[PDB]
RNA sequence: GCUUGAGUCUCGUAGAGGGGGGUAGAAUUCCAGGUGUAGCGGUGAAAUGCGUAGAGAUCUGGAGGAAUACCGGUGGCGAAGGCGGCCCCCUGGACGAAGACUGACGCUCAGGUGCGAAAGCGUGGGGAGCAAACAGGAUUAGAUACCCUGGUAGUCCACGCC
RNA sequence: AGGACCGAACCGACUAAUGUCGAAAAAUUAGCGGAUGACUUGUGGCUGGGGGUGAAAGGCCAAUCAAACCGGGAGAUAGCU
RNA sequence: GCUCGCCGGAAGACCAAGGGUUCCUGUCCAACGUUAAUCGGGGCAGGGUGAGUCGACCCCUAAGGCGAGGCCGAAAGGCGUAGUCGAUGGGAAACAGGUUAAUAUUCCUGUACUUGGUGUUACUGCGAAGGGGGGACGGAGAAGGCUAUGUUGGCCGGGCGACGGUUGUCCCGGUUUAAGCGUGUAGGCUGGUUUUCCAGGCAAAUCCGGAAAAUCAAGGCUGAGGCGUGAUGACGAGGCACUACGGUGCUGAAGCAACAAAUGCCCUGCUUCCAGGAAAAGCCUCUAAGCAUCAGGUAACAUCAAAUCGUACCCCAAACCGACACAGGUGGUCAGGUAGAGAAUACCAAGGCGCUUGAGAGAACUCGGGUGAAGGAACUAGGCAAAAUGGUGCCGUAACUUCGGGAGAAGGCACGCUGAUAUGUAGGUGAGGUCCCUCGCGGAUGGAGCUGAAAUCAGUCGAAGAUACCAGCUGGCUGCAACUGUUUAUUAAAAACACAGCACUGUGCAAACACGAAAGUGGACGUAUACGGUGUGACGCCUGCCCGGUGCCGGAAGGUUAAU
RNA sequence: AAUUCCUUGUCGGGUAAGUUCCGACCUGCACGAAUGGCGUAAUGAUGGCCAGGCUGUCUCCACCCGAGACUCAGUGAAAU
RNA sequence: CUUUAAUGUUUGAUGUUCUAACGUUGACCCGUAAUCCGGGUUGCGGACAGUGUCUGGUGGGUAGUUUGACUGGGGCGGUC
RNA sequence: CGCGGGGUGGAGCAGCCUGGUAGCUCGUCGGGCUCAUAACCCGAAGGUCGUCGGUUCAAAUCCGGCCCCCGCAACCA
């Protein structure tokens, strides 16, 4: 069958973008604590 | 006229169709067109407030002159077109001044016909004039509520107000669902009915014929689940509560008049 | 060919003949209001119904639908069914007067075609009054009847069927 | 002309069989239904947790739905094992 | 390297998406591959992605998102105007061949095209966020004119043949050619040109629209293809030639005719029905605020610039998504020969594979299949499964009906190959010749060549001629739902849902209702022949009795009755 | 009867034999008129029954052809 | 004490008129090329409507919950 | 088997609850009306209160046993 997963770049950072996330305090917060729990791929990019 | 097809195909024995030769079988006014998107009853914060909209045609939006800024110049009718937003059928009319403005085609009015807007206007079908002029006891259709809104009321497929009493700055006006109602002495009117008066007849005839037009499938409230309606439940097709709405208004008889600002106007309600 | 048949033409006569479109007064019902007050209404009697939340009664005004007193007559018109307040437009038939004209084109008519009370049916409007079915009160041995209070279809309208 | 007939592409999934620690966390095979429409499908957006959406099964909402997932109250509570 | 076998509307050849060097070369074999491995999408080192014309970025806009002020909200934040983003959309311009171990419409050869900056010359009124035109559009269907493309014929070149015949109506291979420019065609749309005037186009206008005269009868626009040209050029079978034996170098014939013909193009057409079918810019055009010995606009020409990013490979799969080298899923484009209605199917081509475990044996039994004595559902929950029917043309065809159907009802007949009719007909296509002409891609006539059904008659072969693949099982009484359709993705496709239609009832527009603490939106840029809710469910004949209880509409006097 | 428990009710047709089916009889445990009643052409991957055709469904299996199974070499699991 | 009359006065209940509150999802103009919004003129309604606070009623639209035990297995009956 | 109600003149049914006095309609008999019937009018009579027993001064009644009728129940795996 079809899977859950059929990949678009365009629309994989329209939604999980770091500009994505940089829009909302609900959005500066989910980065506030990647940065607190010391990630590397803090968001989804290149 | 409300021609019928032959029964060809289960689902082509049902159909009747209004076929009118008046109707322009060409293209519509560029000028004067503007795209309409269809939003399936979906508001600002994007939830479906009203029910069965969606589907439906691709359609393009015919302004119309509902006011008649323009009085005291006169106009001739060029063609009958279609208007599918409309319920009714529209006239191209072209003024004395080379202006082509669309309005509401009414009962007697075919190509050729003329009119003129505004109080120096002669009383024929199709004429635009303050009711202080109209005589009283007058067929009009597209009365205005407020003098210079352009037509509020009885603009749709054969739909027209009879003027009961003309009294002082106030005349009272007979509704088509039969209320009374008053209206300022300067609000603007147009003799006869609105045109295409055989709209009634058209019996559709399949299920798709209902789904190109705009409308989606009314679930019946029987056959939903107790949590998605009032309804609900049962082990086959039980009811036994007083029939209500989606939302536990009760239904099938339940005045939700409720305005209490109008309630001066409104003289002799529908019974 | 002729002319007494039949038919056409010139001029008038009376008419509820037919269709569409307008309008008037009487009367009823209803709606709001004023006056005013205990019955009203009903019948053989009575009861249901309506009324002190104030009807009936009377007056002012208004919305409406249907039907058109008197004239009206074993009077008139049409093939028949059938059709009457008044008015306009379209139009048919009938008869009379004096002559002219075509010159038997006539009589009837199985099948075929059209029109055709009322009731009924269909799509969409309208609904005052009247009124099947229906409800109740009486009548009665019983009353799913006659009588009485209400009341839907229908009766009205345009377009079709029968 | 047609929610028209027959029949591939396409979408769907009625009967049977195999498979059931499979080839595969619903598929293959032999056939079936629709096939100009209420059709199918690509890309892109919108509606969200007692909310959404629903040709309505209480089905569907990232293999989870009579109330999703993750973190936090929280070492919840357990006359029970 | 030689055969066999398999897909060939794919198991082939390219883009988009998505991956991220898997592409190519040399070398290596511990680990990976379900085995071996000198092999490889594995390891190690190296090489590879070349653009003014492709795409993106860029200009424009849809849904929709964000959104200065502002409205609103306990804060957060929600909504939204001016605006600003946002392609799956519109908008400028390139084709052929050659070359690499891997890149190419990007490199080289040849030949062109588009838009701006700057400058000279000759002319000349130009000039906006404003207006007008343009862009600009639906489904379905029919026909004509063509090409891609293929078969055949002639031409050129090779061969004339390892078992009988084969110098001939003989066999094999090739017979390719673009963009641009020029002509402006089949065919499509629309009547042209001029003068005057105007409450119109929120200001103006010579532009558009409108109303009156004049004059001619054609003008303008659009437009695939063919033909010239591009091109005495490229490519080019096959030899000559040197083999590091992988291939290279050099040379080079013919290169035309007819016919068939698309789902491609003309067609963003034409006719018709209805459910009535994006927007904005580029582009063309008219002016205002103004600026005019200017600036700028138009045209020819010289010249400069056309940046940046992607470009390899996989792209119906061992490289994406399913944990895997997974019998699964994934949009678009090209898509040949014979038979055939066809992209079904069978067999083949181009091209690419033999699916990463093999070798013997020939037991029960399981899965996948074939045939089957006599019988024919006696099996069984039940004809589930298999079998059988199956094509075209023609004849023929009931009950019942809403008069459309039922119906392809059922039930039958003819099909091969050859000859003749007729050295292939009907018919289609159609050069040469002839004639005319408002002389060109013209019109009639004319008929060669090419191509080509079906039928009639006769003959002959087989047990069987729609001989394979492909390809309905039919009829009868009846329950339920009218019907096409939808639904439990992963056990339920149904009599459940929906449906057109009917009924009741709500709503007089700042509408009822709905989401939302609110604003604001949807309802509707619609307004009672309209919209919402509920019930039933085509259509036909109907739809009877009860207002006690419940709910609801109305009436308000009295009784009771909160806050104050 | 998609409704009848008692019941395989009773009668007739169908069959050698019929708890199902078709058609009627009304004693309707406990149908019934828009939570619609009664019919109906057509439609149906629908429910029930019948007749023909057709056959390995079965009577009663037999043989044959391929893929596993058995044997050999290599690699090399699992629930428990 | 009661029946009651004129005046004054005290609050309240109706009806009508008016304009200044307020509404204005009416017309027009300006900020401004902007259908939002604010202001300005004007027309129409008009001390209503609507909003806050208090209050009665309706209220499964929604939320938190209870609905016992013994029982010769549980339910029903029965009993405490 | 259990729960609840019932048994009353010839017939259909009150009264019972909250005990002492049994009522209503049709019907039966007799009379009248009419030529005769019915209908109608007048009048009287007519009931062991299913049955047995107990309690009370007193029982159709209040309680319990049995017979009969009636509605319901007669279950989940």
């Amino acid at each position: 069958m079809k899977r859950t997963f059929q990949p678009s770049v365009l629309k994989r950072n329209r939604s999980h973008g770091f500009r994505a996330r940089m829009a909302t305090k609900n959005g500066r917060q989910v980065l506030a604590r990647r940065r607190a729990k010391g990630r590397a791929r803090l968001t989804v990019s290149k | 006229a409300v021609v019928k097809c032959k029964p060809t195909s289960p689902g082509r024995r049902h159909v009747v169709k209004v076929v009118n030769p008046e109707l322009h079988k060409g293209k519509p006014f560029a000028p004067l067109l503007e795209k309409n998107s269809k939003s399936g009853g979906r508001n600002n914060n994007g939830r479906i407030t009203t029910r069965h909209i969606g589907g439906g045609h691709k359609q393009a939006y015919r302004i119309v002159d509902f006011k008649r800024n323009k009085d005291g110049i006169p106009a001739v009718v060029e063609r009958l077109e279609y208007d599918p937003n409309r319920s009714a059928n529209i006239a191209l009319v072209l003024y004395k001044d080379g202006e082509r403005r669309y309005i509401l085609a009414p009962k007697g009015l075919k190509a050729g016909d003329q009119i003129q807007s505004g109080v120096d206007a002669a009383i024929k079908p199709g004429n635009t004039l303050p009711m202080r002029n109209i005589p009283v006891g007058s067929t009009v259709h597209n009365v205005e509520m407020k003098p210079g809104k352009g037509g509020q009321l009885a603009r749709s497929a054969g739909t027209y107000v009879q003027i009961v009493a003309r009294d002082g700055a106030y005349v009272t006006l007979r509704l088509r669902s039969g209320e009374m109602r008053k209206v300022e002495a300067d609000c603007r009117a147009t003799l006869g009915e609105v045109g295409n008066a055989e709209h009634m007849l058209r019996v559709l005839g399949k299920a798709g014929a209902a789904r190109w037009r705009g409308v989606r499938p009314t679930v019946r409230g029987t056959a939903m689940n107790p949590v998605d309606h009032p309804h609900g439940g049962g082990e086959g097709r039980n009811f036994g509560k007083h029939p209500v709405t989606p939302w536990g208004v009760q239904t099938k008889g339940k005045k939700t008049r409720s305005n209490k600002r109008t309630d001066k106007f409104i003289v002799r309600r529908r019974s």
